[PDB]
């Protein structure tokens, strides 16, 4: 049959293993990351933000991006052959139309990725854990990308493709959703921070522990990929962290699941957390606290001092982050310090 | 022909096009001048 | 010259060099060579783009600031008068680095592998106790004389550079160096923390030109001592007595050596003058006080009885022991000293009636010379705080010399860690791993 | 007196560049050298003559 | 600079960089023997 | 030994259009306002 | 594996024959692709002339969705 | 002006081409 | 005699918790910071940390939780003076200048420096390699940026990280705001520390789960399958090779587990050290990239890049920070 046939030359033993999920991961991956380079070299964004984003235009590495649409365009999916680009390529990269382009090809993207260590994890004979863990990533970009502006106006105040445009982004959160208050970015950040700490102790200890398979320095030689015994001393790495932390790892197979299970419940609850902001159902204030400081001015925490920045930032950077909104501050209603 | 010769040309064009990137940071288009 | 062989990769191949005296003494000149010639060609470069009516801190300059503190090419105000002492500095270091290259590179790669039989008396062993600490004592005796040609300098030829000098900042020659040993060492037991500053705070040039006399003398007759002896039971025992352990300590010392540098350059305005360097931290926020004081007093304000907004002084207020010190945010830097603020400093500090009458107006243009070239910028060379505007292009030395140096310190430190934690394994013999066969830990008794 | 000190610091500066990639040749160089200490002494002597020729002819034009 | 010396201000300007690329130097030596 | 693979479309298909990008942006360096 | 080693490929005549003309030629095309001014008028891209009118301060800012490639004509014409 | 690029080049390329010519004479390497 | 026999308990490798020389220090100056903390936490009166007379409450006595409270910094009014208990006329005082946190914070950097020095103590006595020590550096570095380094070069233990959920953000914000600290390349390269670093944590952690030889039964964990001790590996290293040299190439994967642990450990510890000392940098004002009206026309009108609404927002965060503090248009310290 035509599909037995054309299943054998998918999942192919090459160089690079395409399989039925590369059908729809290379090419969506390609336009992606391919549409982000053609975006970040010659396309603009003075249209949609008024703001320079290529190297055409004079912007660096840090300062060019692939910008959001103009929010008059709302949700629109800004389609080539749409009621907005009409079929105008120029017009299309003028609107925003790139970013739809990156962010939904992105998105199928991821989608064939995942598939495909699905693919490749049943060929070789393991089990789905990478996978599985690779769904995190995914539950972000979804919440961030597409959900979060969902619940918003537009596509606008999604996050823009640039290392400053992602600032940008960070910033917004904290003087717009006070994100920082918000106890599942708190869980997300005490996974990444936690993997990064696991990543580098058990790096760290298993480097520390080796036995002697050698007697040259560089002990990189003395491993085999099939060898049956360990590397490292597991009851001597044991006793170490049980004298020095207190506690230790005896298992190490529950060892490298919790190396799997503290990033990927920490990205997985930031999400969660954005999927609220998206309604701007924030963690913004202690209702408790508020009550206090507007009855008694002499009561401040560090929690009043960080509102009075968020009120700062807002302030001063949305007439000129929401220029669809035409906001105009005079100085004088401007918040600000003594002096400064 | 070596891989060593072709590495270290490689590398040496790899400087010169990047150098030519700094050097445009400060002339022309993005040079706040 | 290879990993099968040596036992180590060639991304630690100079680790190799252990027990080969010979192409290690060329390595360690041909480093030497690189060292003498970054300090030449660098000073012809800044020469090269030197303008001498502009100020050397608005330059980028590091090089021809340190040749002017020793008093050459400069005069009063710290006015650059010749070039030429800058062009000497440079080609002499550059020449000899030439010199250094040549023995490097012979000793490296065609003299003797070993120096152990070429000659008895070059030729070493890293575990002869005696051997190293006679090294120790020649190169001790060279430290010592090097002090003394500072010294030498300082009293002899021409003299330093004075930023406390009366009538303004010049050329002065030290005629009475402090030899008390209740101010030089009383520096060394001063406190590390705001208001004493330990060995930092060293502001006169008679307490540093005495204090490299002594120094000077210490390690001479530190290096006669070290070369006519040998180590110590007490000190045999202590010490891990082997090539790496030897260069974790001089790691461990050149990290203490760079953070002291940070700070030096950072708080420091007597060896490290202002004219040359550019102000300070604490001098350029005392600037700004000193710049509106002066400003608002003219308007007619009394900066005696200004209220704030806190209810501190605007102008003036009290240090938390009584001073009188400059109102604002710069309370904190209220132990910065300046050879332009002292005149107007009384007993109790700032003295009022000095600041209503006695200001003049080179104390003015300096204040707001240095306000305006605070030591605050971009990593791209944009003067000013995060969120000024491009125009300025502008970062002061002071910041170059403190963070460059806080990260070879904090990495030589990293140096230290990895040097010493290996030379104490491979001393004790478990530097490759742990034997399969003698797993300590089996042997112990369990925890619980 | 320009005319010999240029001459002699053009040449230093040659010169100085066939030492950079001669020396470590000659030294790395299994046969083929007793040809060459010869030439290492040739430049050495010669580079620091030129060394002092262009610093004493210094003072004459500057 | 002196005005004798503004002949060499090109190679004044490239002078600086020259202990960099001894650092790339050894980098192309052991490429050129393989890594051993 | 085959000279067309599934590898080689793969390798040009990002290769091709860097070198282009490249010599593109190292133009941009030139541009004056 | 399969397929030829890249380290034999690179490092062969057959290699560099084809590619001291493609890679210089494909960089040259990048070249002359902004060069000429093509990638402006491609990509709609403004030229360092082409942003504000001569007293203008106001950006040509996208304010209908369905009149959009409408209102960016409009703000070519202008400017 | 691009006196400039010609030090870079023959300082640049000194350093390889004594690499270059040790490995054609087969020295010391 | 009896000074041994106490060189050797010391030094005992069969103690629950290993002491050390080092301990010898460790132990009471983390006793102290701790004890310290936990009280200041819960019942110290307000701090005067900005030294305006303007009391910043603190613990949760005073009207603070979990995510407001914090151990509030010492007095701008004091700066970098060292300021013990029996530098006070009375507690009350002590209290109010912020005391608290600097016994803290001191007891605690030499505690956890004698931390560092503990662990390559045991790793001697154990006949360990030493380097795990050297990991610990990264995030010590970190601890001696926010709370020592950074006053240091501001001149002010007020700047120094507050002991705080909130008075974190705070020093996050304020950062930000003075130094451009996103744009700065050695918190960017922190960033792909942390974020590097749990990737290749779930990565480790997802590969050898999957590789895991089948010793264990549908109703029981798969745990049960290694038992501590035993000689031989518990997963396939080949089928993990095999199946992540497929998901990209052959070659962009390790088949050596010791040079696989090594970039386990080496890439968080070097990206942190990086942000450790962008903070340690950014202590003598060595601020991010600044591409303020970077891009312009050809009138000379300032076209603005995303870089320009950064600097919007960092505007915001300076004229509001320490609204009492400034007397004059520079912030400087
Ligand atoms: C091995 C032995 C270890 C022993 C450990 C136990 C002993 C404690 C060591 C110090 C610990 C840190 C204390 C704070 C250091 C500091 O605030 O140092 C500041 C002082 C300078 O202080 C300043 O000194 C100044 C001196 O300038 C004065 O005098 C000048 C004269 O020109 C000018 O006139 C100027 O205007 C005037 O103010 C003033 O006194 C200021 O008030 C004062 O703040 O520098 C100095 O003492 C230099 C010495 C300290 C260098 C910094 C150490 C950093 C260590 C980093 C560790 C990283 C760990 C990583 C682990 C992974
Ligand atoms: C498999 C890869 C793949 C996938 C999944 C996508 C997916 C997408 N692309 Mg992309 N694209 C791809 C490859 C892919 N693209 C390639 C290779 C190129 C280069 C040529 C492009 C070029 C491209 C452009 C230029 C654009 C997109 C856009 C889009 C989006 C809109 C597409 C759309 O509306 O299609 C609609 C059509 C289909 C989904 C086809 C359905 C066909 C059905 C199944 C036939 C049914 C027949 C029926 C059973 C017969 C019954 C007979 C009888 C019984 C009655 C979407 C996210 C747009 C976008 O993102 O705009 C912002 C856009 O402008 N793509
Ligand atoms: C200690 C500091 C710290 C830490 C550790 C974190 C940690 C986190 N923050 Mg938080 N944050 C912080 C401070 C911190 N934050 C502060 C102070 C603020 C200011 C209020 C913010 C504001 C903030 C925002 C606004 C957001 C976060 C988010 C996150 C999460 C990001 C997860 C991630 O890797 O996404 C990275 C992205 C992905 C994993 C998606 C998939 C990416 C694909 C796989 C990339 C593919 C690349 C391709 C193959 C090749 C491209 C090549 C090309 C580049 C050349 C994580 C939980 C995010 C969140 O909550 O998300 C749910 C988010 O949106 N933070
Ligand atoms: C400060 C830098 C420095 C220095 C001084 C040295 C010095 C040395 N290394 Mg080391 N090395 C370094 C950095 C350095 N290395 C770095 C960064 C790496 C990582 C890539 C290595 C990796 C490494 C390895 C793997 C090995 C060494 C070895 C050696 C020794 C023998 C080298 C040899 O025979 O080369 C032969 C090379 C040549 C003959 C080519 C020419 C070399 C010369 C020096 C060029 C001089 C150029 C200069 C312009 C000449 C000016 C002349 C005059 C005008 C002044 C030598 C003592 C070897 C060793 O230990 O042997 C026992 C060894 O196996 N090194
Ligand atoms: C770190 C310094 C150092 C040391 C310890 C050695 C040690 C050695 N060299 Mg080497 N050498 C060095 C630097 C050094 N060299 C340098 C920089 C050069 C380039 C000029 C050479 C060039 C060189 C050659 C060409 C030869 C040696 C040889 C030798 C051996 C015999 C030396 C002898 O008999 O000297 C005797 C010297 C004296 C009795 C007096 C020397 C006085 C000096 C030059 C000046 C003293 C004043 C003061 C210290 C100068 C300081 C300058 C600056 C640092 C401030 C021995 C293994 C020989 C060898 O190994 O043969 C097989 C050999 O042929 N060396
Ligand atoms: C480069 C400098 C240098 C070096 C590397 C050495 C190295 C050595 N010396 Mg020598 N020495 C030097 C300079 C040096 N010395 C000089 C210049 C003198 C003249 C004053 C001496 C006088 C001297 C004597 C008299 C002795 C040595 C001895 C030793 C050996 C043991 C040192 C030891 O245990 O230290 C470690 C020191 C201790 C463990 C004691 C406690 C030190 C405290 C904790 C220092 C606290 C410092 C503080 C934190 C910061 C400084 C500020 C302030 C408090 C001072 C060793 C071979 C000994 C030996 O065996 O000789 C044969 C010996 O008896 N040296
Ligand atoms: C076969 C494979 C061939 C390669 C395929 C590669 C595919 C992936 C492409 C990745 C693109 C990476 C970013 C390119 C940046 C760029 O081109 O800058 C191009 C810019 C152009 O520089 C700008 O030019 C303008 C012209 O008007 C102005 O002159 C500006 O002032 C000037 O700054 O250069 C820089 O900004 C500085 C150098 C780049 C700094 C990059 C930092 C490192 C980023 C790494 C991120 C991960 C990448 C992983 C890659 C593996
Ligand atoms: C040496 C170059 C600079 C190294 C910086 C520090 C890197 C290693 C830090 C490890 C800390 C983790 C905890 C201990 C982890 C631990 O214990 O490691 C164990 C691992 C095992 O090596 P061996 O014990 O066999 O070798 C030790 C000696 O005997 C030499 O063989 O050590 C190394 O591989 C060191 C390799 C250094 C040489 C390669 C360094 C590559 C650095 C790349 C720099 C990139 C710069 C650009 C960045 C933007
Ligand atoms: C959009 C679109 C599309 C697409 C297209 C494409 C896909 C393109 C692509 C393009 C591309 C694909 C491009 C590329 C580029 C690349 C580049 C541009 C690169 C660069 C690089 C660099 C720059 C590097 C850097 C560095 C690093 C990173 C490392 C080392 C160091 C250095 C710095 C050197 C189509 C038509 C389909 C349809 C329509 C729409
Ligand atoms: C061992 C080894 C190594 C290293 C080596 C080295 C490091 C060397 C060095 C070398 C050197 C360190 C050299 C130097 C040289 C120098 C010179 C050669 C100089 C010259 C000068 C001049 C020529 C001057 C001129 C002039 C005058 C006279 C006046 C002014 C102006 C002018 C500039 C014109 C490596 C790693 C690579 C590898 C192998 C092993
Ligand atoms: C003083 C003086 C002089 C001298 C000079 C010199 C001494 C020079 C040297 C120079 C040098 C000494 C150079 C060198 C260079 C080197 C290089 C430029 C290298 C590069 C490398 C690379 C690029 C690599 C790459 C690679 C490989 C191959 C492996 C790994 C991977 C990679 C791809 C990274 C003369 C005579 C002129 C006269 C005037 C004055
Ligand atoms: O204390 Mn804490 O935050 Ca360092 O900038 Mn100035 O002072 Mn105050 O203002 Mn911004
Ligand atoms: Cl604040
Ligand atoms: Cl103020
Ligand atoms: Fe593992």
């Amino acid at each position: 049959g035509w599909f037995d046939i054309l299943d054998d030359w998918l999942k192919r033993d090459r160089f690079v293993f395409v399989g039925w999920s590369g059908i729809l991961l290379f090419p969506c991956a390609y336009l992606a990351l391919g549409g982000w380079l053609t975006g970040t070299t010659f396309v603009t964004s003075w249209y949609t933000h008024g703001l320079a984003s290529s190297y055409l235009e004079g912007c660096n590495f840090l300062t060019v991006a692939v910008s959001t649409p103009a929010n008059s365009m709302g949700h629109s999916l800004l389609l080539l052959w749409g009621p907005e680009a009409q079929g105008d390529f120029t017009r299309w990269c003028q609107l925003g139309g790139l970013w739809t382009f990156i962010a939904l090809h992105g998105a199928f993207g991821l989608i064939g990725f995942m598939l495909r260590q699905f693919e490749i994890a049943r060929l070789v004979g393991v089990r789905p854990y990478n996978a599985i863990a690779f769904s995190a990533p995914i539950a972000v970009f979804v919440s961030v990308f597409l959900i979060y502006p969902l619940g918003q106006s537009s596509w606008f105040f999604a996050p823009s493709f640039g290392v400053a445009a992602i600032f940008r982004f960070l910033l917004f959160f904290q003087g717009f959703h006070n994100w920082t208050l918000n106890p599942f970015h708190m869980m997300g950040v005490a996974g990444v921070l936690g993997g990064a700490l696991l990543c580098a102790i058990h790096g760290a200890t298993v480097e520390n522990t080796l036995f002697q398979d050698g007697e040259g320095a560089s002990t990189f030689r003395a491993f085999n990929p099939t060898q049956a015994e360990e590397t490292y001393s597991m009851v001597t790495a044991n006793r170490f962290w049980s004298q020095i932390f207190g506690i230790a790892f005896s298992n190490k197979r529950w060892l490298h699941f919790f190396m799997l299970f503290v990033p990927v419940t920490g990205l997985w609850m930031s999400a969660i957390g954005v999927v609220g902001l998206a309604l701007n159902l924030r963690s913004y204030d202690f209702i408790s606290q508020e009550i206090r400081a507007a009855e008694d001015p002499e009561f401040e925490t560090f929690y009043t001092k960080n509102l009075l920045l968020n009120e700062g930032i807002r302030a001063w950077m949305a007439p000129q982050d929401q220029p669809h909104e035409n906001f105009v501050f005079p100085e004088e209603v401007l918040p600000r310090g003594n002096a400064l | 022909i070596p891989l060593w010769i072709v590495a270290t040309v490689a590398g040496m064009g790899v400087i010169v096009i990047v150098g030519l990137f700094f050097y445009g940071a400060y002339a022309g288009l993005g040079s706040s001048l | 010259r290879d990993q099968e062989s040596s036992g180590f990769a060639w991304w630690a191949g100079n680790a190799r060099l252990i027990n080969l005296s010979g192409k290690l003494l060329g390595a360690h000149v041909a480093h030497a060579g690189l060292i003498v010639f970054w300090a030449g060609a660098m000073t012809l470069f800044e020469l090269a783009h030197f303008i001498p009516e502009k100020p050397m801190y608005e330059q980028g300059l590091i090089l021809i600031p340190h040749i002017a503190t020793l008093g050459w090419g400069v005069g009063p105000g710290g006015e650059v008068v010749d070039t030429f002492p800058f062009f000497v500095v440079g080609v002499v270091h550059l020449i000899s680095s030439a010199v250094l290259g040549f023995g490097g590179v012979y000793h490296a790669i065609r003299g003797p592998e070993t120096l152990e039989e070429y000659s008895s008396f070059f030729g070493y062993d890293w575990k002869d106790k005696n051997k190293m600490t006679t090294i120790l004592g020649f190169h001790l005796i060279v430290l010592g004389i090097g002090a003394l040609l500072l010294v030498a300098k300082a009293m002899f030829f021409g003299g330093l550079y004075d930023t406390w000098a009366p009538g303004g900042g010049d050329v002065r020659v030290i005629t009475n160096p402090t030899l008390d040993p209740r101010v030089i060492f009383g520096y060394l037991l001063k406190s590390p923390f705001g208001g004493e500053g330990w060995i930092v705070s060293v502001n006169n040039l008679e307490d540093v030109v005495g204090g490299h006399i002594w120094i000077g003398l210490i390690c001479i007759a530190g290096g006669i001592w070290h070369i006519l002896t040998t180590p110590f039971g007490w000190a045999r025992r202590a010490f891990i007595w082997s090539g790496e352990a030897y260069l974790s300590y001089s790691l461990g010392a050149l990290s203490m050596m760079g953070f002291i540098a940070t700070c030096f350059v950072w708080f420091n305005n007597t060896v490290y003058p202002s004219e040359f360097y550019g102000p300070t931290g604490p001098e350029a926020s005392q600037a700004q006080a000193m710049t509106f004081l002066i400003r608002d007093q003219k308007l007619g304000a009394n900066v005696g009885s200004a209220q704030g907004p806190t209810g501190l002084g605007k102008y003036l207020m009290r240090s938390p022991t009584g001073e009188i010190i400059f109102g604002g945010e710069t309370m904190r830097f209220w132990d910065f000293r300046g050879p332009w603020l002292e005149p107007l400093r009384g007993p109790n500090g700032l003295d009022l009636n000095k600041i209503k009458n006695d200001i003049q107006p080179w104390q003015e243009r300096r204040a707001a010379e240095y306000m305006t070239h605070a030591p605050l910028g971009s990593l791209n060379s944009v003067g000013g705080v995060a969120t000024e505007i491009n125009s300025v292009n502008f970062v002061s030395p002071r910041s170059w010399l403190a963070t460059s140096h806080f990260v070879l310190a904090f990495f030589f430190l990293v140096g230290h860690l990895w040097h010493a934690g290996r030379a104490r394994a491979a001393a004790a013999g478990f530097e490759k791993g742990i034997d399969r066969e003698s797993e300590p830990v089996l042997s112990m008794p369990s925890l619980d | 007196m320009t005319i010999l000190f240029q001459l002699a610091l053009a040449a230093l500066v040659i010169l100085s560049f066939v030492m950079v990639i001669g020396v470590p040749v000659a030294y790395a160089s299994p046969q083929d050298w007793d040809r060459s200490k010869q030439l290492i002494f040739l430049g050495s002597g010669l580079w620091i003559a030129l060394v002092l020729v262009v610093g004493v002819l210094n003072f004459f034009v500057v | 600079l002196p005005e004798a010396y503004a002949i060499f201000d090109p190679l004044v300007d490239v002078l600086p960089v020259i202990p960099v690329l001894f650092l790339a130097l050894a980098f192309v030596w052991q490429a050129a023997v393989g890594f051993r | 030994y085959p000279i067309f693979t599934v590898r080689w479309v793969a390798v040009h298909t990002l290769a091709v259009p860097t070198i282009f990008f490249l010599g593109a942006i190292a133009a941009m360096q030139f541009i004056q306002r | 594996t399969g397929e030829r080693p890249f380290s034999d490929i690179i490092t062969s005549v057959r290699y560099w024959v084809i590619h001291s003309i493609t890679i210089p030629a494909l960089f040259i095309a990048g070249w002359l692709f902004v060069s000429t001014g093509l990638a402006y008028d491609v990509f709609g891209t403004p030229r360092p002339d082409s942003y504000y009118a001569q007293e203008q301060r106001s950006i040509p800012l996208v304010t209908d969705r369905f009149e959009a490639k409408q209102q960016v004509e409009t703000f070519l014409e202008q400017l | 002006v691009i006196a400039q690029l010609t030090m870079i080049a023959m300082i640049g390329i000194a350093g390889p081409m004594i690499i270059f010519l040790l490995a054609v004479r087969r020295g010391n390497l | 005699n009896l000074w041994e026999r106490f060189c050797n308990w010391v030094t005992s490798t069969d103690n629950r918790l290993y002491v050390g020389w080092f301990g010898v220090i460790m132990i009471p100056t983390l006793l102290a910071a701790t004890i310290c903390f936990v009280i200041a936490f819960i019942a110290a009166p307000p701090v005067d940390i900005d030294g305006i007379r303007e009391p910043v409450s603190g613990s949760l006595l005073y009207g603070n939780n979990i995510i407001t409270g914090a151990v509030v910094p010492s007095s701008n009014a004091i700066g970098l003076h060292f300021y013990p208990i029996w530098e006070a006329a009375s507690l009350d005082e002590w209290l109010y200048n912020g005391g608290p946190y600097q016994l803290i914070i001191f007891h605690f950097l030499l505690g956890a420096s004698c931390y560092m020095g503990r662990q390559w103590e045991l790793s001697y006595r154990l006949g360990m390699r030493p380097w795990i020590c050297v990991a610990y550096s990264a995030p010590l570095a970190s601890a001696f940026a926010v709370f020592l380094i950074y006053p240091i070069g501001q001149g002010s233990f007020s700047d120094g990280m507050p002991l705080g959920i909130s008075g974190t953000f705070n020093f996050m914000i304020v950062f930000q705001a003075e130094h451009n600290i996103l744009m700065h390349p050695f918190h960017q390269l922190g960033v792909a520390g942390v974020f590097g670093g749990a990737l290749f944590c779930a990565m480790h952690g997802s590969l050898v789960t999957s590789s895991l030889i089948r010793e264990t039964t549908e109703t029981e964990s798969a745990n049960y399958g290694y038992k501590f001790g035993q000689e031989e590996e518990t997963y396939n290293i080949v089928a993990a090779h095999g199946y992540f040299g497929r998901l990209i190439f052959q070659y962009a994967s390790f088949n050596n587990s010791r040079s696989l642990h090594f970039f386990l450990a080496a890439w968080p510890v070097v990206g942190v050290w990086f942000t450790a000392l962008g903070i340690s940098t950014m202590a003598f004002n060595l601020n991010g990239f600044n591409f303020n009206h970077s891009v312009i026309d050809a009138k000379g009108n300032v076209i603005n890049t995303w870089a320009d609404i950064i600097n919007r927002a960092n505007l915001g965060m300076e004229v509001m920070h320490e609204r009492n503090a400034h007397n004059f248009p520079l912030d400087l310290a």
